[PDB]
RNA sequence: ACGAGACUCUGGCAUGCUAACUAGUUACGCGACCGGUCGGCGUAACUUCUUAGAGGGACAAGUGGCGUU
């Protein structure tokens, strides 16, 4: 997770689910950062992977989830933002006295 | 084939209301103050 | 200055006006800003029963248009609508002929060169270059070009030497001539946008005005700071005096006009429709200007009604 | 239900005091400048937030509202609350005093004043609201 | 150029070759009412009761009718004709006269330029069609 | 911070655009007489029916009423 997270995703989420000592099955989940569940963008945002590793008293599943960061070309995240968010250009500066002198060369 | 390992942290989670209840307790201490 | 009254009412309509523009070498038709993916026509009678008259729906616009204008001559009308495209309304076949769509960024509008030299577009890959009917590679900008986005460019508006200046909505406006061509300084400040400006055909005035009021002068050869006038808020419309050097807005249905020698009104008389409802919120109107001479007016509210002015000029 | 979720009501109130000056009262020409001076991912959103500008427009132009804090709004209170009068409230030429209060100031060795007139104290004792 | 939308609802069309010639008083090239199904003749015979006979001495429209479907085709010839005067209207004299021969026929039938945008909806899970399901036992 | 909403697909609308020898036009037309276009073939209209893309379009936007207005 800390190093998903210094990768520089939005967010991420491991949950461990299998035999975690004892008869029962237990399965902890750690998520951390934010992280999409429902929606297209979830299609574009999140990757996630499901693996299966076999120990010797039975099966354990991994499912890593990654929300990859907004990113406008080189592909390294997605293109298009996340369809709520609204982001804002700054209108130009404006600093002028009561009287506009101005500095010239 | 091999198995996984337990912290005495993630044992007094899982045990903390079982039959070892009592043992991963101890364990847990042993570990935080055991000098 | 003059004296106005409304003699009439006139109905029928669905575009109204934004930007006033003809051309004195084929002034015999002129156009009107539309939304219903046309460009409306008016036409010219002069008599007290006629004041405007609906002849076709110019359908196929693949949109609506920013601002209109005219080639030199009549016979090629070059609309820019808001997206990049370009349209030239002609007449030798009695509509549309050449329909221009070939620029990757979205233009904001388009011109014609007095001389038909140099075709300038506006592109948003901050890249602008400068065409020819010839077929010679005549400049480009390549660095320190423009922040933001280019709107459209204005030449000399008579028959003089072309003098270029590029005005957009992004409140940069610059002017340069042919002869010299540089660049003294470049600094910000800028209190409002400019719709549109024209420069004089001596090449010494180039106008200004924004919503702080601020409207400072521009000069062809440097960019000395010599006086800032007052001004209302950002202009959607304007005429030029074709005598003389003045200025004009409207700050709704309203209209003021600053004189640079006077600074004073005259006589401003108004008629406005009255409704009972006082919540109500009454139609409103955007400008209004003269065409060629100053003997009709016109104007249109948002309750889809025409009106037309007859004034006296004196 | 028509009601705007939080995010087009945030990013039209950023919007509007931010381009204040830009928007108006009209729908098409408030979502053209929604369309300039933001990126808006959805084409719906910038419709709502361009009809929540106008609504909130409208909401502007017959007084302020509390969520927004454009320019012109913020001077012309910043210029009132400076408003001084002619001549102050407390240049009273003649004060009524009761004679209690007349005692106090003359125990505080005030008892040369002038501007000061003694009013006749009320006759009766009834200041208490009724009980039940 | 050319300017032609012709005529169309529903699913059938008219297309309207709109141009000067004979222009006789024809429905699917057919008499006033006399069309074979029989149903909805009379649609057309109204207006040309109120101008003349100068009038359609040299409107041709030519029109191939294809589709079925009653409230279809019938329904587009009132279409295919309100454009049809719009249009000569519009481009011979002035769009006066067409405001208000327009005016007359829009405002006779709102029903010209709207139509129905019901369609067959989607079937879906557990059920013998859109909203219906399956009978559930317990 | 998740979920809801946004979002994606899907319909419903373009006398606007992009243009199609595979389905849809043609009067420098033959397969017609006592001035009404006539199906293996006849297809220099940038297309309306069809296909599909770039966009447009709807926002409680306008008006009236109720509501802390």
């Amino acid at each position: 997770l800390r190093f998903i997270m210094e990768s520089g995703a939005k967010g991420c989420e491991v949950v461990v689910s299998g035999k975690l000592r004892g008869q029962r099955a237990k399965s902890m989940k750690f998520v951390d950062g934010l992280m999409i569940h429902s929606g297209d963008p979830v299609n574009y945002y999140v990757d996630t992977a499901v693996r299966h590793v076999l120990l010797r008293q039975g099966v354990l599943g991994i499912k890593v989830k990654i929300m990859l960061p907004w990113d406008p070309t080189g592909k390294i995240g997605p293109k298009k933002p996340l369809p709520d968010h609204v982001s804002i250009v700054e209108p130009k500066d404006e600093i002028l006295p009561t009287t506009p002198i101005s500095e010239q060369k | 084939g091999t198995d996984l390992v337990t912290d005495p942290f993630e044992d007094f989670e899982f045990n903390c209301n079982t039959k070892y209840s009592g043992g991963v307790t101890r364990n847990l201490m042993r570990e935080l103050n055991g000098g | 200055t003059e004296q106005m009254t409304l003699r009439g009412t006139l109905k029928g309509h669905n575009g109204w006006v934004t930007q006033i523009a003809t051309t004195p070498q084929f002034p015999d038709m002129i156009l009107s800003a539309s939304r219903d993916k046309t460009i409306i026509m008016w036409k010219l009678t002069r008599d007290e029963t006629n004041y405007g008259i609906p002849q076709r729906a110019l359908r196929g616009h693949s949109h609506f248009v920013s601002d209109v204008v005219i080639s030199s001559d009549g016979q090629f009308a070059l609309s820019g609508s808001w997206d990049g495209t370009l349209r030239l309304w002609d007449l030798t076949t009695g509509t549309t002929t050449r329909r221009f769509v070939g620029h990757t960024k979205d233009v904001l509008s388009v011109a014609f060169s007095s001389d038909n030299r140099q075709i300038v577009s506006g592109s948003r890959d901050k890249t602008i270059k400068l065409w020819n009917t010839l077929g010679v590679c005549k400049y480009t900008v390549q660095d320190e070009s423009h922040s933001e986005w280019v709107s459209c460019v204005r030449f000399s508006p008579n028959s003089s030497n072309p003098i270029i200046v590029s005005c957009g909505w992004d409140k940069l406006v610059k002017v340069w001539n042919l002869a010299n061509c540089k660049l003294k300084t470049n600094h910000i400040g800028h209190t409002g946008y400019l719709n549109t400006v024209t420069v004089s055909p001596d090449g010494s005035l180039c106008a200004s005005g924004g919503k702080d009021g601020q409207a400072m002068l521009w000069d062809l050869n440097e960019g000395k700071h010599l006086y800032t006038l007052d001004g209302g808020d950002i202009i959607n419309a304007l005429c030029f005096s074709p005598n003389r050097y003045w200025l004009c807005a409207a700050t709704g249905p309203s209209i003021k006009i600053w004189d640079l020698e006077g600074k004073i009104i005259v006589d401003e008389l108004k008629q406005e429709v009255i409704s009972t409802s006082s919540k109500a919120e009454p139609p409103q109107c955007t400008s209004l200007a003269w065409s060629a001479d100053g003997q009709t007016l016109f104007a249109g509210y948002t309750d889809n009604l025409v009106r037309v002015w007859q004034v006296t000029i004196g | 239900g028509r009601v705007r979720t939080k995010t087009v009501k945030k990013a039209a109130r950023v919007i509007i005091e931010k381009y204040y000056t830009r928007l108006g009262n009209d729908f098409h020409t408030n979502k053209r400048v929604c369309e300039e001076i933001a990126i808006i991912p959805s084409k719906k959103l910038r419709n709502k937030i361009a009809g929540y500008v106008t609504h909130l427009m409208k909401r502007i132009q017959r007084g302020p509202v509390r969520g927004i804090s454009i320019k012109l709004q913020e001077e012309e209170r910043e210029r009132r609350d400076n408003y001084v009068p002619e001549v102050s409230a407390l240049d009273q030429e003649i004060i009524e005093v009761d004679p209690d209060t007349k005692e106090m100031l003359k125990l505080l060795d005030f008892g040369s004043l002038s501007n000061l007139q003694v009013t006749q104290p009320t006759v009766g004792m009834n200041f208490k609201t009724p009980r039940g | 150029q050319s300017v032609q939308v012709f005529g169309r609802k529903k699913t059938a069309t008219a297309v309207a070759h709109c141009k000067r010639g004979n222009g006789l008083i024809k429905v699917n090239g057919r008499p006033l009412e006399m069309i074979e199904p029989r149903t909805l003749q009379y649609k057309l015979l109204e207006p040309v009761l109120l101008l003349g006979k100068e009038r359609f001495a040299g409107v041709d429209i030519r029109v191939r009718v294809k589709g079925g479907g009653h409230v279809a085709q019938i329904y587009a010839i009132r279409q295919s004709i309100s454009k049809a005067l719009v249009a000569y209207y519009q481009k011979y004299v002035d769009e006066a006269s067409k405001k208000e021969i327009k005016d007359i026929l829009i405002q006779y039938d709102r029903t010209l330029l709207v139509a129905d945008p019901r369609r067959c909806e989607s079937k879906k899970f557990g059920g013998p069609g859109a909203r219906a399901r399956y009978q559930k036992s317990y």
